[PDB]
RNA sequence: AUGAAAUGGGAAGAAAUGGGCUACAUUUUCUUAUAAAAGAACAUUACUAUACCCUUUAUGAAACUAAAGGACUAAGGAGGAUUUAGU
């Protein structure tokens, strides 16, 4: 049995979200991809770094904001500038939130020396794909 | 802190080799030759045998930036295949899918 | 296979669909008309509607190619239909008027007659019966019957030669002696149906 | 050899070379010579063809007489004026002598048929070998090249327009040329620049494919001969299937016919 | 100190067994072409070692590694019970 990135079934009162639901092999069927970067694209270089980066970025959002994401983050990189979109649930205070995006964009912009950005959409409540 | 002790070894043998480069790129282009006479040679041949054995570039491996494994690693990523499968089968690598075909 | 089962196999017979209408059966009429609304397989490579293809002759070829040399396999039958047609015109020459008629120079037809003679009607299956082994005469169907006769010749030469003759010669010299049935693959027949009236009342044992 | 028939019909002096292929490559006997140590013979190759050349022209091999002494060995020479079968005969007798009395032979026949006594035809077939490439190795494993061997470096000599008394037929044959294509039958593709040069002024001859008054009369003689048994062959539709896959080539239809 | 670092070593069978490679050749061997065709070879050393050994080259600081030649030849003459794969 294939046990990778697969949510197994229980007694149907599990909720998955949708890109919990969808096992690797519906990668670019019907889940795309979390990062948009051009280092994986046919003589390219730099997969690497880009790829160090992304877990590293994935690890300090959730720390910064522990609790208070929805769903995994997506990552954006244009030219030199990256952008980070994550779904966070509405449980701080709204000047709380400009607080750490001001923190999380200085800081993420002078440790790897690139413009950054934070793009928040706040959702009442995780959403729910299906019950399983 | 470095994942383990093999890895910091590693660490060092990358960063001297660094630093002698062009010494042992000097030293050996004496040697990889058949104008010079063979007596400049022979001593040429000590001089690059007395450099520390860390200098040489023979001696670096490449492991996994984020496990140290040895073996099994993509030269691409710098990853093991078990910590490529787990970033590839979430839909964290951007543009890597399975292949059905 | 890649073709799905409604295909169907094609039909290569350059007289069959020239000939006029009212010449054929109407089964035969059916079927053309009905072939209209279905897919066909594509012919294979070697499937041609040249007059002097032999299907008999071409399956003789593909059983004696190696890794699929069929180069050498066509050369091989090319060089043994040569070799006998050059070794009855030797003997036709040299022979008076009255033996002349007899000769054969016909190559095709001194190959068909040859695997005839060398068919044989019944065979055996082994079986095991109570923990030891029985062979059961059994009465050989139209393909299992073709079968071995060319594959006894196939093995006769392939094995049973000197070593630096070769299977044009040692072929040619095979089909000629079984076409006057007295080769060794005849002998092997022979063999064969006298094993059937040994086991002759071991037929019971027969389950399919 | 329609042209060697006419003209050994005619009282000519046929100097017919079979295959020049055959003395570039696959000798297993490679000697020195003693005239020039530089040049190799080879006693196998030359001694076949001095045996062919003896039958064809036995009866002028008594008439023509040689015109200077020709030292075989220490033991052995031929005094001018003996006919120039005693240096045939001794080649044949004495395999080491054999790649030197064919270069006698030819050197003889060259000089004297200017003198009137007999017209020469010089055939050559598969003459490009002779200003090519070999497969033959000496004893460092070096490859050989056409002008070290005695038998190639005598026919080139032959094969020039500084004589007069006879005629030069040549011929070309990719089959059997080392180092050459498949494809290869235009005469500088396969005599190249040093055999071009060599042989020009020349007069090329093509040779084409059966026309279509020449294709029915081979298929009438093998008809005529009861070659082509098959029952089908006789017929409108397997001549006309023979006429394709053979394309009117001579060498495709004989083969084609010959496992009908 | 069951932690850390340095230097030098981590051997050996030829014995059983699993898998693979190669060969035992004539539908073969070598050469040119190109798998067409031709010329030679074809049993005592013909077929035939990617072993041992001997040279040269490549990588390296280190050849103990790999490749390319050279000789040298051994065994091998289509493999018992049994067994693998292929629609
Ligand atoms: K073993
Ligand atoms: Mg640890
Ligand atoms: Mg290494
Ligand atoms: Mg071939
Ligand atoms: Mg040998
Ligand atoms: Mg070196």
């Amino acid at each position: 049995k294939n046990r990778a990135a697969r949510v197994r079934v229980a007694k149907g009162n599990k909720p998955v979200s949708y890109e919990e639901a969808h096992a690797p092999h519906y990668i670019a069927h019907r889940k795309g991809w979390l990062s948009l970067h051009t280092g994986n694209l046919d003589g390219e270089d730099h997969a690497a770094e880009r790829t160090l980066e992304d877990v590293f970025l994935r690890k300090f959002m959730m720390g910064t904001f522990p609790g208070c994401l929805a769903d995994q983050i997506v990552l954006k990189r244009r030219a030199n500038q990256v952008d980070i979109c994550a779904l966070v649930l509405r449980q701080l205070p709204a000047h709380k939130f400009y607080f750490l995006v001001g923190y999380s964009e200085t800081l993420l912009s002078h440790f790897y020396k690139c413009p950054v950005r934070l793009h928040l959409q706040t959702v009442p409540s995780k959403v729910v794909y299906k019950y399983i | 802190y470095y994942v383990d002790w093999r890895m910091l070894r590693d660490l060092k043998r990358r960063k001297m080799a660094y630093e002698y480069a062009d010494e042992r790129l000097r030293i050996n282009s004496l040697r990889k030759n058949t104008i010079l006479p063979k007596d400049l040679q022979e001593m040429a041949g000590d001089e690059i045998a007395a450099l520390p054995r860390d200098s040489c570039p023979v001696r670096i491996r490449n492991r996994c930036v984020m496990t140290s494994r040895p073996r099994g690693v993509k030269r691409r990523w710098r990853l093991s295949r078990i910590v490529f499968r787990h970033l590839a089968d979430h839909g964290l690598l951007s543009g890597v899918q399975r292949a059905i075909w | 296979s890649r073709y799905a089962p409604e295909f169907r196999e094609p039909l290569i017979d350059k007289e069959y669909y020239r000939k006029p209408v009212a010449e054929l059966t109407e089964e035969e009429k059916y079927d053309q008309e009905l072939k209209k609304t279905q897919f066909i397989k594509a012919a294979a490579a070697t499937e041609t509607s040249s007059v002097f293809a032999d299907p008999v002759i071409s399956k003789f070829t593909n059983m004696m190619m190696k890794g699929g040399n069929k180069v050498l396999a066509r050369s091989l039958m090319a060089q043994t239909l040569e070799a006998v047609k050059r070794k009855q015109f030797e003997k036709y020459r040299a022979a008076s008027a009255e033996e002349q008629a007899t000769i054969e120079r016909n190559p095709y037809r001194i190959f068909h007659e040859a695997l005839k003679n060398c068919e044989p009607v019944i065979g055996l299956v082994p079986i095991l019966k109570g923990g030891h082994f029985y062979q059961v005469p059994v009465p050989l169907a139209d393909r299992r019957r073709r079968f071995l006769a060319m594959k006894w010749m196939i093995t006769e030469c392939r094995e049973n030669k000197p070593r630096r003759t070769l299977m044009p010669e040692k072929l040619s010299h095979e089909l000629l002696e079984a076409f006057h049935n007295r080769g060794p693959v005849i002998k092997r027949k022979h063999n064969m149906h006298k094993m059937a009236e040994a086991n002759r009342a071991l037929a019971h044992y027969r389950w399919w | 050899c329609h042209a060697v028939h006419f003209c050994a019909r005619h009282d000519w002096l046929i100097l017919h070379i079979p295959d020049a292929h055959l003395w570039v490559k696959n000798c297993r006997e490679l000697l020195q010579s003693t005239h020039n140590k530089q040049r190799f013979d080879q006693p196998l190759e030359a001694s076949t063809w001095l045996k062919n050349f003896k039958t064809t022209n036995e009866r002028f091999l008594s008439q023509i007489k040689v015109q200077e002494k020709y030292v075989w060995n220490k033991r052995e020479s031929t005094e001018k004026g003996s006919p120039l079968g005693e240096v045939v005969e001794q080649g044949l007798t004495r395999v080491r002598n054999a790649t030197d009395a064919v270069g006698v032979v030819l050197k003889e026949l060259k000089a004297q048929s200017a003198l009137g006594l007999f017209h020469l035809l010089v055939a050559v077939d598969g003459v490009n070998a002779l200003w090519g490439r070999t497969t033959l190795k000496k004893e460092d494993r070096t490859l050989i090249a056409p002008e070290e061997l005695s038998l190639v470096h005598n026919l080139r000599k032959m094969v020039k327009n500084d004589w007069h008394g006879g005629a030069i037929v040549l011929s070309l044959s990719q089959t059997g040329s080392l180092f050459k294509s498949r494809t290869a039958y235009l005469p500088h593709e396969l005599l190249g620049k040093e055999g071009f040069n060599a042989l020009e002024p020349f007069l090329p001859i093509l040779i084409p494919n059966y026309n279509p008054k020449e294709f029915e009369s081979s298929f009438q003689y093998y008809l005529e001969n009861n070659w082509l048994q098959h029952e089908k062959a006789s017929t409108e539709e397997g001549r006309k299937e023979l006429r394709f896959l053979s394309n009117c080539n001579p060498e495709q239809l004989e083969r084609l016919c010959a496992s009908l």
